[PDB]
RNA sequence: CCUUUAAUGUUUGAUGUUCUAACGUUGGCCCCUGAUCGGGGUUGCGGACAGUGUCUGGUGGGUAGUUUGACUGGGGCGGUCUCCUCCUAAAGAGUAACGGAGGAGCACGAAGGUUGGCUAAUCCUGGUCGGACAUCAGGAGGUUAGUGCAAUGGCAUAAGCCAGCUUGACUGCGAGCGUGACGGCGCGAGCAGGUGCGAAAGCAGGUCAUAGUGAUCCGGUGGUUCUGAAUGGAAGGGCCAU
RNA sequence: GAAAUUCCUUGUCGGGUAAGUUCCGACCUGCACGAAUGGCGUAAUGAUGGCCAGGCUGUCUCCACCCGAGACUCAGUGAAAUUGAACUCGCUGUGAAGAUGCAGUGUACCCGCGGCAAGACGGAAAGACCCCGUGAACCUUUACUAUAGCUUGACACUGAAC
RNA sequence: GUUUAUUAAAAACACAGCACUGUGCAAACACGAAAGUGGACGUAUACGGUGUGACGCCUGCCCGGUGCCGGAAGGUUAAUU
RNA sequence: UGUAACGGGGCUAAACCAUGCACCGAAGCUGCGGCAGCGACGCUUAUGCGUUGUUGGGUAGGGGAGCGUUCUGUAAGCCUG
RNA sequence: GAGGACCGAACCGACUAAUGUUGAAAAAUUAGCGGAUGACUUGUGGCUGGGGGUGAAAGGCCAAUCAAACCGGGAGAUAGC
RNA sequence: CUUUUGUAUAAUGGGUCAGCGACUUAUAUUCUGUAGCAAGGUUAACCGAAUAGGGGAGCCGAAGGGAAACCGAGUCUUAA
RNA sequence: CCAUAGGUUAAUGAGGCGAACCGGGGGAACUGAAACAUCUAAGUACCCCGAGGAAAAGAAAUCAACCGAGAUUCCCCCAGU
């Protein structure tokens, strides 16, 4: 006999690229994600594939804010 | 006898001032409607040959 | 793959064209859009034509 | 260039450009070359006589490279802006 | 001298008949000649046919040169081969098996941009036809709905639903970054030009995101302040779009 | 017609035998006979295939004796394959997984000669099976690409008249 | 009768007989760039090719496929022009 | 195939548990002597010397430094009846 | 006095068995076996040549060689083994 | 010895000795060392009786960018 | 019938051999392309004809580029352009 399985897709290398406290340059990707598990905070942008990236030089900061206890990433100016 | 150039490589690489090679990007010959303008625009300028490929290019082009 | 390629030709006479696709069975009417012509550097009307 | 059978680099990239016959008969002249000719007049013939340009060169351009410290007359060549400034400052002249 | 229409000296076309002089003769006779070869002569038969050369369509295992994939708990047979989603995967990334499960090879000038507005499923009760389920009203409920199509991650400030105006599904670029052995692929503020929506702050370089794909060569089409084998052109080539 | 064909199958029935997967005669349920890549018969023929019987016998029960030629001893002549090196035992275990050579243990004074082949994965031939190599050959064909031959027409050699 | 000289002698090959088919003679056919030669100093009661295989009784149905044979009104189609 | 499921002998501990102190045991560590690689610190006749720390198992393979053989020059020299 | 008639030596074969298998022999010996006036057998000489011959057909045979002889050459073919 | 994940292996090769038996040669190219000269370096064929000397035809280097025309310490891109 | 073909005689020449080099008529495949057909190997190997001490080629219906060169042959560059 044979199997009807045997397929998969290539790994997409998502996840956090710069962790809390890391110094980054403007433009740096901070996290790659499907949809907004993390949300964009101060000095952070959200791209068309929901990548969060730095809009200014500084240090990465994660926090939980708002009425829904959501996770936000911001850049602290250094 | 004299080493023979690989003529096909000579048609696709040119040596630059510090000794690298410039080349034309792939993917801009046809099937163009379905590609974004940003992608095509970034394929238009010539690029440099990568470090892992420099050896193959140099082997093909002894008189470059 | 029923959608067919088409070109949108500038009305400014520059020869500039964009390309796109169209479902010709459901929308037989010609596509017409204002788009930027980089030759004359203005937005003008562009009209559907055959792809070539 | 063989890579094990994968389309090799020199064939997965595209060809580009054309080769210009006029480039093969055009040469560049340095400022330091100007004093090397015989007689103080720089033209195609005197450069060829001094072995500065090849026998089949039909067009030459003087560029700002090296220095000129003597008055020279340049005749029938193209001169860059910087080279023209250097030649005139050294006391020469450029004739079309 | 223009529309049209009859005929021949007259040019080649196809058919048919006749002719002889090219050409055939493995019919008779004569000579070279002591010769069933050959040649010449003569006569009969055939005759512009046949046959051969060059070109050309068909047929052509008669003959030739070759091809006839890989993975694989041996090979064959069967199944598979690129792309996307989950799990295996050991809480960063990555991670194998002919391991466990599903999808793609598109769709859309609106299903895209923007401004303004809105909020689901399901059930209960009352109500003409009307019923288990149509539309109406109220209540409960709180996303159990929805998302153009798998699955996962998302989504109320909605990314879900409705409407007005529209073409940013713009052109040139791009700090910086991600991901690849490489070819490549991806995210991206911001700058110049021109544009749509909004009073405005602003948003817009396609679509909730992640599949919807094919290098190079060879050529085709349009454009072009490039090239142009003596020179001016042209052919061909380059560059840009396709 | 269960066959030079029948898988199931030693089909089933009859015959022959004490007993018959073969044989002979039938049945037909012909996996998958069949009419000139002939069907069904057929006297004669066959170093042809199968089966039965009489005769015959050392084929056998079950071997015995004998006659010769070797084998064995003496004299003369004088090979071979093979061979890393050998001071070249058994057993149980171990271990590239079936040991003369390791471990433990048992047995064993040194050396010939006639015999036998259980082992030295004994000798012989770079496995012929199987797989692999982008190896070979020769064969096939409605595989691909060609091509001799065969066939078509145009022009030439090739002319006249109606 | 023949055969795998050297592991197969046979039920294989051949065979007389049978049929189909080609061939009008410079025969078809075969060897051969060709000239020629065989076929044959033969001429359809002859010669080649193919299948079957003494003899006896026989040899049924199918021409849709592939081939061969005939047809040539039409469609398509080469060089050439 | 033969004890053949402590390696054997043998063992009632020479078995097992617990506690303790001795000892044996390797190319490990130390002692004594020697050689080499690398690095520091100083001398120096600038390429060796001294002091010091440390290193020195190796297949594919990379790097370094040498032995010997024949032939040419040095050599009509030098050794050799 | 016919006959691919019959029995059977020479002659031509090669069905069975034993032996032999570093042979007496690179295919034989021994005991038996088939044909033996024929499509028989044999001597001498001739002819056919390698994608070619010849083949009562076994891919048989073509000098102890045959699904393409032997010799020389391309030639140190190529060999991811 | 070889080959291997791994061989006392009952995997391979060798009866023994002696002699022979396998990374070369030419040209081109790049890198290292070393020597000469140095913004220069060097000649080829050839001439020459000449390892001299002549011969600088040439080749490499002192400039790049651009498909190219072209511009040039800049240039290309683009209307910028 | 003139003739021609044919026949006889005489004079002169040719033929055959040889290692390479040379001109001409024909002309592979292995191989490489990591398969293979275009292509390559290569106008090579090989077969054939002919010459000479050499052969062949040779006195522009050639190049160049608006300036000029001035038959053929051979060597170094140009340029692995
Ligand atoms: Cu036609
Ligand atoms: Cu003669
Ligand atoms: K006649
Ligand atoms: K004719
Ligand atoms: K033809
Ligand atoms: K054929
Ligand atoms: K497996
Ligand atoms: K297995
Ligand atoms: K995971
Ligand atoms: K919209
Ligand atoms: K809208
Ligand atoms: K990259
Ligand atoms: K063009
Ligand atoms: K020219
Ligand atoms: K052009
Ligand atoms: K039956
Ligand atoms: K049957
Ligand atoms: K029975
Ligand atoms: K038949
Ligand atoms: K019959
Ligand atoms: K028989
Ligand atoms: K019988
Ligand atoms: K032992
Ligand atoms: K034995
Ligand atoms: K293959
Ligand atoms: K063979
Ligand atoms: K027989
Ligand atoms: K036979
Ligand atoms: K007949
Ligand atoms: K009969
Ligand atoms: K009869
Ligand atoms: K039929
Ligand atoms: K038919
Ligand atoms: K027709
Ligand atoms: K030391
Ligand atoms: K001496
Ligand atoms: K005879
Ligand atoms: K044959
Ligand atoms: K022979
Ligand atoms: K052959
Ligand atoms: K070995
Ligand atoms: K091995
Ligand atoms: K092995
Ligand atoms: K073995
Ligand atoms: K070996
Ligand atoms: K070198
Ligand atoms: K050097
Ligand atoms: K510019
Ligand atoms: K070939
Ligand atoms: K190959
Ligand atoms: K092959
Ligand atoms: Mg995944
Ligand atoms: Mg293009
Ligand atoms: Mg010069
Ligand atoms: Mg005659
Ligand atoms: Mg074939
Ligand atoms: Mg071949
Ligand atoms: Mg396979
Ligand atoms: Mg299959
Ligand atoms: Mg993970
Ligand atoms: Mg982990
Ligand atoms: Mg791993
Ligand atoms: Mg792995
Ligand atoms: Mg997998
Ligand atoms: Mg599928
Ligand atoms: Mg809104
Ligand atoms: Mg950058
Ligand atoms: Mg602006
Ligand atoms: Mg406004
Ligand atoms: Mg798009
Ligand atoms: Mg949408
Ligand atoms: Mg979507
Ligand atoms: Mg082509
Ligand atoms: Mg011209
Ligand atoms: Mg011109
Ligand atoms: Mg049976
Ligand atoms: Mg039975
Ligand atoms: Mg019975
Ligand atoms: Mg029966
Ligand atoms: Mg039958
Ligand atoms: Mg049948
Ligand atoms: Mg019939
Ligand atoms: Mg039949
Ligand atoms: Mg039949
Ligand atoms: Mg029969
Ligand atoms: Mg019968
Ligand atoms: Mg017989
Ligand atoms: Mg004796
Ligand atoms: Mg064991
Ligand atoms: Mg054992
Ligand atoms: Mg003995
Ligand atoms: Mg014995
Ligand atoms: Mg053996
Ligand atoms: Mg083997
Ligand atoms: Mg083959
Ligand atoms: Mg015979
Ligand atoms: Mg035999
Ligand atoms: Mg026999
Ligand atoms: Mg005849
Ligand atoms: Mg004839
Ligand atoms: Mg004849
Ligand atoms: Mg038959
Ligand atoms: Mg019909
Ligand atoms: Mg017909
Ligand atoms: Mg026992
Ligand atoms: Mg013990
Ligand atoms: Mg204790
Ligand atoms: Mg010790
Ligand atoms: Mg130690
Ligand atoms: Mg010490
Ligand atoms: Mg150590
Ligand atoms: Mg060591
Ligand atoms: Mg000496
Ligand atoms: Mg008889
Ligand atoms: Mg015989
Ligand atoms: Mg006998
Ligand atoms: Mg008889
Ligand atoms: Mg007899
Ligand atoms: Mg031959
Ligand atoms: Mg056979
Ligand atoms: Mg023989
Ligand atoms: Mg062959
Ligand atoms: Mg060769
Ligand atoms: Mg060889
Ligand atoms: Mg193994
Ligand atoms: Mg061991
Ligand atoms: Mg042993
Ligand atoms: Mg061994
Ligand atoms: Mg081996
Ligand atoms: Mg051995
Ligand atoms: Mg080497
Ligand atoms: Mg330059
Ligand atoms: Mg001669
Ligand atoms: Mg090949
Ligand atoms: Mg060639
Ligand atoms: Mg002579
Ligand atoms: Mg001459
Ligand atoms: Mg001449
Ligand atoms: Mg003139």
């Amino acid at each position: 006999g044979s199997t009807r399985n045997g397929r998969d897709s290539e790994a997409k290398r998502l996840g956090v690229k710069r962790f809390g406290g890391e110094s980054v340059l403007a433009g740096s990707i901070i996290v790659r994600q499907r949809g907004t598990k993390f949300h964009a905070g101060a000095n952070v942008g959200c791209g068309r594939d929901h990548t969060l990236f730095a809009k200014a030089d500084g240090k990465v900061k994660f926090e939980v804010k708002g009425p829904k206890n959501r996770k936000f990433i911001s850049i602290e100016a250094e | 006898p004299k080493i023979k150039t690989v003529r096909g490589a000579a048609k696709r690489f040119k040596k630059t001032g510090k000794g690298g090679f410039k080349h034309k990007h792939a993917n801009l010959r046809h099937i163009l409607t379905k590609k974004a303008t940003k992608r095509k625009r970034h394929l238009r300028p010539k690029a440099m040959v990568s470090k892992g490929d420099l050896g193959l290019v140099i082997a093909c082009l002894p008189y470059a | 793959g029923i959608r067919e390629k088409i070109k949108l030709v500038s009305s400014a006479g520059t020869g500039h064209f964009y390309t796109t696709t169209k479902n010709k069975r459901t929308k037989p009417e010609k596509l017409e859009l204002k788009k930027f012509d980089p030759v004359v550097r203005q937005h003008v009307i562009y009209k559907e034509a055959k792809i070539k | 260039g063989f890579e094990g059978g994968q389309m090799p680099l020199y064939r997965r990239l595209p060809k580009f450009g054309f080769t210009s016959r006029k480039a093969a008969i055009t040469a560049e002249i340095r400022l330091s070359d100007l004093a090397k000719v015989e007689g103080g007049v720089v033209d195609l013939n005197t450069l060829k006589a001094a072995n500065i340009i090849g026998i089949q060169i039909e067009f030459a351009k003087v560029i700002l490279a090296g220095e000129v410290t003597t008055p020279v007359t340049v005749r029938g060549l193209r001169v860059t802006k910087g080279a023209r400034a250097a030649i005139e400052a050294a006391g020469g002249k450029i004739e079309e």
